[PDB]
C-alpha cells in the first residue's frame, strides 16, 4: 500500500 | 501538508542489536534500539548508529517488523526462512554498508510488491569468519512468494546473475549451522 | 576402610542452574555427598515461585537447547496440573535427579544432556533432556526406564519432543511411552 | 559408576 521507490527514499537522508 | 507531515511508513518496523557476550545466552543478548515509521524518523535513527562494517565482530543488527521479535521461535518466524547473503572480508570495506543500506530500503519502502507482506525483518552478522545479510520471510512453503523476494532482492543489491543466493529455512538452519544447512531455493 | 572417609565420586560432574520468568549457576558437584548437600540446602521445587525453573545439566552442557549438545535433541515431558504440584512435582524431580546423577538408563546415559523442571501458574514441567532425537533406542530405552522410575501407570502416556520442533512446530511427539 | 536409588538415598 505504501511504498517509496529508492530514489525517494535516499534523498531524505 | 507535505510541507509539515512526516511521511508514514507502511509498517512500523524496530530496530534490534545484538552484542556477543559469551556469557550471556543467545536471547539475552539482544536489545531492542528503537522503533520508528515515517521516512524521517528511519533516516533520524540511521545517521545515528555505528555503520555495520564498524561493529565488533560477534554483533549484529536486525530491523523487524513490529510485533515479531528478530529470533526463530517467533510465530512469524518458525515456519519461515531468510534469504542469505554472505560476505568476505574484502566485502566488509566495498558491499556490507550499501548491502545492509539496501536491505533496510527494501523492507521499508516495500519494495517486493505484493509479497511485501511476506517480509518479517532482515538480519546483518559481523563476524570474523565473514559477514552476513539476510531477509527473514514467513513462510518457508510460499514458493511464489520467497522466489519474487529472493529475485527482488538480488536485483536491488546488483549482483552479478552468475552470483547464485541460497533460502534457508529456520527448522533446518537451527539443528545444523548457517553454512552447513542446505538450500531449499536459490536465486 | 577407604568407605570411612572418601566421597562416593558420580560418573558425571553436574551444574545446577536456576531461573526466574536471570540465569544463575547455583553450583557444580561430582559426588554423592555433595549432591545432597547440594539438595539439602534449596527450595523445593513446589515452593518456588511460578516462572522460576531448576536445571540440572552435565558440566559442559549449558541448559539452553541451541547449545550444541541440545540443539539435535529433545525431551521427555512429564506435565503436571495444580493437585499434582502438591502430591508429584518434588518426588518426581527427586527420583529425575537420582536417574541422571545415578546413571540409571544404562549404556544410553551418555546420551542424557540434563533434566529441567518448570513451575508455572498454569502447569509445571519435568522434563529429561538427551542430546539427539535420531537416537530411537537411546529415547526410547530412557524413556521406558523413566517412566516406570516414575511409578506411572501403562494407562499414562509421555511424549518426547525434538526441541528443535518446539521451537518451529501436527504432532509435538516423536516418540511416546 | 552406577548406582540404584536405595544406595543413593541412604545419604539423605
Ligand atoms: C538467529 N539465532 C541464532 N541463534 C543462536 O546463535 C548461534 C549463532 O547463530 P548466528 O548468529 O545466526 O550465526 P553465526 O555466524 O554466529 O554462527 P553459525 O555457525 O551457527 O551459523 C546459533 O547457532 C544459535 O545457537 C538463535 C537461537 C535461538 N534460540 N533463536 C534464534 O533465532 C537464533
Amino acid at each position: 500500500k505504501k511504498r517509496y521507490d529508492r530514489e525517494f527514499l535516499l534523498g531524505f537522508q | 501538508p507535505e510541507h509539515y507531515i512526516k511521511h508514514p511508513l507502511q509498517n512500523r518496523w524496530a530496530l534490534w542489536f545484538f552484542k556477543n557476550d559469551k556469557s550471556k545466552t543467545w536471547q539475552a543478548n539482544l536489545r531492542l534500539i528503537s522503533k520508528f515509521d515515517t521516512v524521517e524518523d528511519f533516516w533520524a535513527l540511521y545517521n545515528h548508529i555505528q555503520l555495520s562494517s564498524n561493529l565488533m565482530p560477534g554483533c549484529d543488527y536486525s530491523l523487524f517488523k513490529d510485533g515479531i521479535e528478530p529470533m526463530w521461535e517467533d510465530e512469524k518466524n518458525k515456519r519461515g526462512g531468510r534469504w542469505l547473503i554472505t560476505l568476505n572480508k574484502q566485502q566488509r570495506r566495498s558491499d556490507l554498508d550499501r548491502f545492509w543500506l539496501e536491505t533496510l530500503l527494501c523492507l521499508i519502502g516495500e519494495s517486493f510488491d505484493d509479497y511485501s507482506d511476506d517480509v518479517c525483518g532482515a538480519v546483518v552478522n559481523v563476524r570474523a569468519k565473514g559477514d552476513k545479510i539476510a531477509i527473514w520471510t514467513t513462510e518457508c512453503e510460499n514458493r511464489e512468494a520467497v522466489t519474487h523476494i529472493g529475485r527482488v532482492y538480488k536485483e536491488r543489491l546488483g549482483l552479478p546473475p552468475k552470483i547464485v543466493i541460497g533460502y534457508q529455512s529456520h527448522a533446518d538452519t537451527a539443528t545444523k549451522s548457517g553454512s552447513t544447512t542446505k538450500n531449499r531455493f536459490v536465486v
